[PDB]
């Protein structure tokens, strides 16, 4: 049957461009197919004859048809369409055996499809678990060839009838019948690696009551998980994968975290879809660890083998999962750390440190305030690189991985301006320490960074024209100015001392207690992202008040004052403008309390500290 | 019934809810009639959960 090559021909074209990297896969030689000998299936006038001499020739003969021949009275007809083979009684035979021949003839043809399954998934295409499907299928084809001579033995000195071998070919009506049915379902559809293994680990709960067909299909699938299991020996306890026919569930890309190793849903084999998740994780993070070199090995390497109803193969995986992603963690934790560099990022994205903002700050003012295409990026990269090395934040040894970015969008990129808007720092990490703290983490770092920003920019300004007054009689601008200095140091003194100091405590304490990368990875997720949202930059609105109030008061600060425009160094135009300025500060600071209590207290609960504008006005 | 009544406790959540919601404590619910005395005295519709909410936190 050539449609069998074709099958044949696809699996192999599939197979080689999975992977090149071993070349000249084993391909059998032609004349095994073509020859049909390797496989099994290929006078007296009977009317006038005694009827005990019709009984006895049958005999002979049926004892001929058991193995795979032809008989000189019952013989087969060519299979043609219908698989199985349905046999020609030779015709005119007594009507009394022509009846009992068609209930040992069952079978002749229940063994005529088994052969026809070793001799054919023998191929290495078929897989490596299709293999030992009918490679532990051919023992049974031996002791039933030993059955057949027995009886021979006894039909050589005229002691066996048709009837007593009724009796004697019960037993082979069903040992060999389970087998032309895993034979006739692991060919129907398809099957390869642990398809199969699935197959014959349902068709083993179906038959759990027979007891003589039971113990049969447990010796069939104790013996096909043989070669499965030494593959998932390997990807649990060293992160090598052999998988030469693409069999194993965790497939290996060529490309890392996202795509490097995947699951395959339909191989995956069934009585390890619980502990599937378990092996993924604890090979890739062996792998991870033995590009680097360090140690791979594994202190107790056991022989995971099948069971029904007595599972270790759902124990061996969990002394692998709790060895070697404890094994990656502390590797992470003592070298490569990630305890230290956290500290190393807080102390300048999360603007912890005071003495490098305040000499940088004043060192890069002139340069700050030009437009961009004015920037000079070399001279922002030496101003860094010197305000750090007068600063305190000299001794720790991390430092040298700032950098200068400079993101164009001044958080309106949230989904060409001011140098000091456009100022944004990338610290570069290693390779080792890059899986934690990954492109996205550090982005929305950097985020948290701009918004902090203009907070720490005012700040400077108020304190600027404090000193530049303090010609100085004028007391109109000496309370609006009083005013603006409490919302901008009391947001310094809510952000800085309750969403950000206790919540780092938090990971910090959290980070102690973690088991697997998959749980670190997630703490560090939790601060970085609870903490953005308890600062006001997660709003739909985005809370823009907070935009259009810090603009106002740049407004006040220099649009405006610009120090009196140097009236200290008129007409009471600027009163009017302090006046028109005061009235968009109380519109636009009532609309953020009034969101703030609308949406989810602390920045409420102490301005007012005294009951200070309870209420200027209460919304509908 | 042992994990239950300690990795998660029924018993102690089951006894102190005689007092803070059946006003088993007493002690408790004298102090909380007298702060949210005026604050209740006001028309309805006015109030607001962060209004109620932040006194409970003095008397406890």
């Amino acid at each position: 049957l050539q449609q069998s090559l074709e099958l044949k021909r696809k699996m192999l074209r599939d197979k080689q461009n999975k992977k090149n990297s071993g070349q000249h896969l084993p391909i059998f030689p032609a004349w095994v197919y073509e020859r049909p000998a390797l496989i099994g299936d290929f006078a007296l006038p009977i009317g006038t004859l005694p009827l005990a001499s019709q009984e006895s020739a049958v005999v002979e003969d049926l004892l001929y048809v058991l193995v795979g021949v032809d008989g000189r009275y019952v013989s087969a007809q060519p299979l043609a369409g219908r698989q199985s083979r349905t046999f020609l009684v030779d015709p005119n035979l007594d009507l009394s055996i022509r009846e009992l021949v068609h209930r040992i003839l069952p079978v002749a043809a229940s063994y005529s499809a088994v052969t026809r399954f070793i001799e054919e998934k023998s191929s290495f295409e078929y897989g490596q678990v299709n293999h030992a499907l009918a490679a532990a299928m051919r023992t049974l084809v031996k002791e039933h060839l030993i059955l057949v001579s027995q009886l021979e033995q006894l039909h050589r000195q005229g002691l066996l009838s048709l009837q007593k071998l009724w009796f004697y070919i019960q037993p082979a009506m069903r040992t060999m019948d389970i087998l032309a049915s895993l034979a006739t379902s692991v060919d129907k559809g398809e099957c390869l690696g642990g398809s199969t293994l699935s197959l014959l680990h349902d068709r083993s709960f179906s038959y759990t009551g027979d007891s003589q067909a039971q113990e049969l299909c447990l010796y069939l699938t104790k013996a096909a998980s043989a070669p499965y299991f030494e593959v998932l020996e390997k990807w649990i306890y060293r992160g090598i994968i052999h998988d030469p026919y693409s069999e194993f569930m965790v497939e290996e890309h060529e490309l890392y975290w996202d795509q490097r190793y995947t699951i395959v849903q339909q191989q995956i084999p069934s009585f390890l879809q619980k502990m599937a998740d378990k092996i993924l994780s604890t090979g890739k993070y062996l792998n991870v660890v033995r590009e680097c070199g360090h140690d791979v090995t594994c202190p107790v390497a056991k022989e995971i083998i099948y069971t029904l109803k007595e599972r270790a193969y759902v124990e061996q995986i969990e002394k692998a999962f709790n060895y070697a992603s404890k094994v990656l963690l502390d590797f992470l934790m003592e070298e490569k750390e990630l305890v230290a560099h956290l500290r190393s990022i807080k102390r300048y994205f999360l603007m912890d440190q005071g003495d490098f903002f305040v000499h940088f700050m004043d060192l890069a003012e002139e340069e700050l305030r030009k437009p961009v295409e004015d920037i000079t990026p070399p001279r922002l990269e030496a101003l860094l690189e010197l305000a750090l090395r007068m600063s305190t934040a000299n001794t720790d040894p991390f430092k040298d991985d700032l950098k200068i970015d400079l993101m164009p969008h001044d958080l309106i990129t949230q989904l060409a301006l001011s140098g000091l808007e456009a100022f944004s720092f990338d610290y570069i990490v290693k390779w080792p320490l890059s899986l934690i703290i990954n492109r996205k983490a550090l982005t929305r770092y950097q985020m948290l960074f701009r918004h902090m920003f203009y907070c720490k920019h005012v700040e400077r300004q108020l304190c600027s024209v404090w000193i530049s007054n303090k010609a100085q009689w004028f007391a109109g601008a000496f309370t609006l100015r009083q005013r603006m200095l409490n919302f901008v140091q009391n947001i310094q003194y809510y952000m800085m001392f309750e969403v950000m100091e206790p919540t780092w405590h938090i990971l910090e304490k959290n980070l102690k207690s973690a088991s697997n990368i998959d749980d670190v990875l997630g703490h560090h997720t939790g601060f970085l992202d609870t903490c953005l949202k308890d600062c006001m930059l997660t709003n739909p609105e985005l809370l823009k008040v907070f935009s259009k109030l810090m603009s106002v008061c740049v407004m006040f600060t220099n649009c405006m004052q610009k120090f009196t425009q140097s009236m200290k160094l008129l007409v009471s135009g600027f009163e009017a403008t302090i006046n028109k300025f005061d009235k968009n500060f109380s519109a636009h600071l009532l609309d953020l309390l009034a969101r703030l209590s609308i949406y989810s207290a602390s920045v409420i609960s102490r301005l007012d500290f005294n009951g200070f504008y309870t209420e200027r006005l209460e919304r509908l | 019934l042992d994990v239950l009544n300690k990795k998660y406790s029924l018993l102690d959540h089951m006894q102190a809810m005689r007092r803070y919601l059946l006003l088993g404590q007493g002690d408790f619910i004298r102090h909380l009639m007298d702060l949210l005395k005026p604050e209740l005295v006001r028309p309805a519709t006015t109030l607001y959960q962060h209004n109620l909410t932040g006194i409970l936190e003095t008397a406890v």
